[PDB]
């Protein structure tokens, strides 16, 4: 019954070529979204240091015209 | 050639159990990482809406002392 | 709980001593003329009554208190916070009833465009043009609110989020049986990314629903167009949909549905189709 | 320890002067006016100590600091410093006693609550719920804060979280409670995430706990919602978990309980029976008769 | 032609092997370092909200206080 | 019998390819981790220094232009 | 649309309303000396004027109402500001004008670079190199441009980044330039990553592209460096592309060019090419004799 | 280089016009009390010059300048700006000459815990241990800051943090012929990652390496731990790591050191080591 044995390992294939393009495919959003990701973290580091620069100055402005 | 295919029957074994792991493990990947975007759209909106009123602020701030 | 929805009557009474707050512009603000800031906390405690409806899941309450409180604050000043307000109320009759959310919503991005953030106008008409799609059956609306969110987004190189809108955009008229756009969009998101290591390897995807939507209108020129495509790309024909797409239409020449319809159910026995591509080709393939 | 005997000594000192700053208050509330800023001062130095105490290492001196800090606080018509220094009480009562902390998480999430942020109360109401399900012995309590965090979160649109939220309640309640709850969750989650092309891969799981809850009760009612759920979801059908369900349940209906052992055994093969499913099995297969 | 038979498949089984153990290692390696930046999410939204709070009752307060002198 | 085992060449050349691009595929997510982490980290000092800064600023000025009174 | 043409004539409105205001200020300022108000609220006009007109499609005259703004804001002892302007005029311009953009951007690199953020610096930089060699058809200064934002990164050990920019720039040197800055570069990256938890398996690529360019230089010093990378590096003596390269060396020993063209044929075969490989096996070839 | 040059040349100029400035605003306090405002000033000048410095490549200087405005600053009764000024100067000692670098990183660790806030003090710490890591050799002060790193980590309930500075602790614990102190943390963590959904599958390697450096002491102990481990998780025994170590003992028992250094090299050619098992395990063979 070897013949058996080799068509369990034939169907392994078959499940073996399912599970490995179903990975790749759901892999390949993956990276989509952590394109994404990445490219909205830039515009968030600048609006931070753009209201870390504003709020600075002014701050220091007025402090000092209140002196 | 029996000996080498009781190798190889091991091997088959042991491919089934890794690829059904890494399938697992990318499930996982997936939903974490979509929670993490959720998160950072909502961090955003509030970073953004705060620079808008800090920047009105400081604004009005400074012509109130300039009615002064 | 119940004793909330007693404090719910007790915030329509919060909602009375406001009338009574409007009664105070009525008459008693001619000598309170500085009581500007009793508007504001008269809208301060419609806002908390609000909340607390919200609280109530009283969906209608909340969003008419919203709304009410955005149009007293929106005395030609504060206006980001009547900007807040809108969109709250719009978020509210999300549920229930949404069609004034629509209206608010629109507001809102008026105001947004006025000032000039382009972001969350679009991210708002992306909103609004989802909840056309889930809740109405109008496609044509959204269609156009999906065109004005990528233009505003393609502005400010946010290219990513353009691309996926387009994408959306060219399914939903290739649905609607207008093929040029369609082909154009997903010929441009494609060979938009071919050279990039992270999105390197979606093409094949893009350029195969293409190809289909190509060889929907003139078959003669799907060959000339699949040639162009694997002369473009010299690892496309590997991919399996150019050995599928080539079957189909060469068998085509012949009139043989057999073939096409076990090269399909081959096909499918390697993974599952989607509800578009299979109606595309029952669709496709009757003549 | 020579550093934290400095440490603590340092700290009687801090102690022995706070207790003047209190005796200050009482002079300035009953002696003198104004007494609000010198008892501001009195919360700086009381926050210094309790922030000092907790490098000393001794919680429990920190937490009650942090508390009597905070309950002073609350006197001068401000609110957002009080949820401040409740919430470091509640942490620092995390460790060591944490009743008390309970408590005062309630106090805050009630002063948020009454503001309006309402993410951070579901966070604290999560919180809640893991520490007291972690270290209190008692379930009752964690399904109806896990249930409020669920309306929180899914009131506000954040599905995501909501989702598991209610993945979990629903999870727990079938190990000691009636299984239509569990029933209802599992069906609405399902669905809820059958359409998303990422997270939808992943549903079978859930249909198969579904199955499995239905099956504890009675059989007949079993064969109809699988068949149900294969018609919703043809994909479900020609599966792997499936079969384990069409096998186990033609076996049941013969009363032979070696097939049963050797089916479930079997598919013990690439995938580790985890703690639940195994008592899940075991409880349906006691009661063959 | 067994000779080609045992060299294919000893070719198959090594390279299969060191793969799926370099694809087992990879990702592990990036699961758990998903962790950090998650909950350093938490902190920094944590820290962002209460700069918002604390800001905007600043400056109410401190306009009410400017009508006051005005 | 030998075209099978042809056959099983051609499978296993198709599994050659999809594995080694899962490989690379990982290879080039690895490294997109790592600097969204990298920016992540100075985001975070930066937010830090802003809030403290705000509060320390606005308290010391608050108090002493409501005492001078 | 009513939209366009609506728009453009209320920015041609609002700009000779600007222009009449700025002289009307400069007339003002000695009739009544109001301070600086009035040149200010011209800006805001020019700045409404100017985001409204990048809405309605219209970008050069958009962007040269930006320059304007800024060029009277930083006349009033404002920086910051005119350099947020100058960058927004800048991305508006990329699609316009592309020498303004340069300039503009330029201006605003030193200016900020002069206050002492390095960071936005270099990204300006990536930026003004990523136009100039995309559509413009020039290397030498992109790669000093490069060169400049990696020593700037590097300067506050943002390691990742510097990293890319280097190797970006040693495959540019590479294809068109010499080749000991090639050699150089490759081999210290390549080198900086043998020890580490993800980037460890990736480096390979980056001593097999060294070796090419070594190979390209003679076949002593192919040999020498082949073999100082085998003792250095003890896993690349496994590596596919080690036995690939000592094929190719010693088939090219022999001057049997069937060798070389059957090797690269089944190289191919296996896996796919990049088209930068290509390239120098070709150059390799044609120089067989 | 040119722009180098010049730097450096308006450098000096600059550095020239900043002790002008400090000796006559001293002397201007002295004949009129002007206040404080030309201290200010003088900083800003000294903060400008030491960024024009870094701008010229040369670090030891622009370190000078940062540590003198530090001090200055905190002289003037300000704490913040002065801590920046401090880290400034340590990252800039941080190559060249770094050894004034960690005290001046203690300095700013030093204030910062005055404070109050915990999470800077100990990236700072990590960092400095860092520095003696891979610049020095006296292990012990690395093991020290790790440990209180650590532990202000764990305090602040960041669990995640702590067990990366513990691994390192134990695996630097373990070099230097300690095995306590390896053995409890590493099974410490083991234990922790039990019911992590995400870090369950690597919970495993943590206690092999216990195990293995448990074998350090005798054999029987070797034995009863793996045994406890594999009843404490059940799913252990799965992976090849079991079998390795039952290898490893019942070889060990009987002299067959053939056997055992080709089982080792057989597992070294199916999947390889590092240095550290390496070392550990020709250390064990020993004997």
């Amino acid at each position: 019954r070897a013949d058996q044995l080799a068509d369990e390992s034939l169907e392994s294939t078959r499940r073996m070529l399912q599970l490995v393009e179903e990975s790749k495919d759901a892999g390949i959003r993956t990276l989509v979204m952590l394109d994404e990701q990445g490219e909205q973290l830039e515009r968030i580091e600048e609006g931070m240091d753009q209201i870390n620069k504003d709020m600075k100055e002014a701050e220091k402005n007025l402090t000092d015209l209140g002196k | 050639a029996l000996s080498e295919i009781e190798t190889r029957h091991s091997e088959i074994i042991k491919l089934e159990n890794s690829i059904r792991e890494l399938h697992d493990m990318f499930m996982d990947m997936a939903m974490l990482v979509e929670s993490q975007g959720e998160m950072i759209d909502r961090i955003e909106y509030n970073v953004e809406h705060a620079v808008d009123y800090v920047e009105r602020a400081v604004s009005d701030t400074k012509k109130a002392v300039k009615y002064q | 709980g119940m004793d909330t929805s007693g404090k719910q009557a007790e915030a329509m009474a919060l909602l009375a001593e406001a009338e009574r707050k409007v009664k105070n512009s009525q008459s008693f603000f001619s000598g309170l003329f500085g009581g500007s800031s009793k508007i504001e906390e008269a809208c301060e405690i419609y806002a908390r009554a609000a909340n607390m409806f919200k609280m109530a899941k009283n969906w209608s309450a909340a969003g008419n208190a919203f709304c009410q409180a955005a149009q007293l604050h929106l005395q030609l000043q504060s206006k980001h916070d009547a900007a807040t307000c809108f969109v709250d109320a719009g978020n509210a009759f999300k549920k229930a009833d949404p069609q004034e959310a629509i209206n608010c919503l629109m507001r809102a991005i008026e105001i947004y465009t006025d000032m000039g953030r382009f972001t969350i106008a679009a991210k708002h008409h992306i909103s609004i043009a989802e909840i056309y799609e889930t809740e109405l059956v109008d496609v044509e609306k959204a269609i156009a609110h999906y065109e004005q969110s990528a233009d505003y987004y393609k502005g400010e190189e946010s290219n990513s989020s353009a691309n996926k809108c387009l994408l959306k955009v060219a399914g939903y008229a290739a649905q609607l049986e207008q093929y040029q756009k369609a082909i154009d969009i997903y010929e441009q998101v494609g060979t938009s990314a071919m050279d990039s290591p992270l999105l390197k390897y979606s093409a094949k995807d893009y350029f195969f629903k293409a190809a289909l939507c190509h060889f929907c209108i003139d078959m003669l020129n799907a060959k000339l167009a699949v040639q162009k495509y694997e002369e473009l790309f010299p690892a496309f024909s590997d991919s399996r949909e150019c050995k599928l797409m080539k079957k189909l239409l060469e068998a085509h020449e012949e009139q043989n549905v057999d073939s096409y319809t076990e090269s399909v159910k081959e096909y499918d026995s390697i993974s599952r189709l989607d509800q578009w591509l299979t109606t595309m080709l029952l669709r496709i393939k009757k003549t």
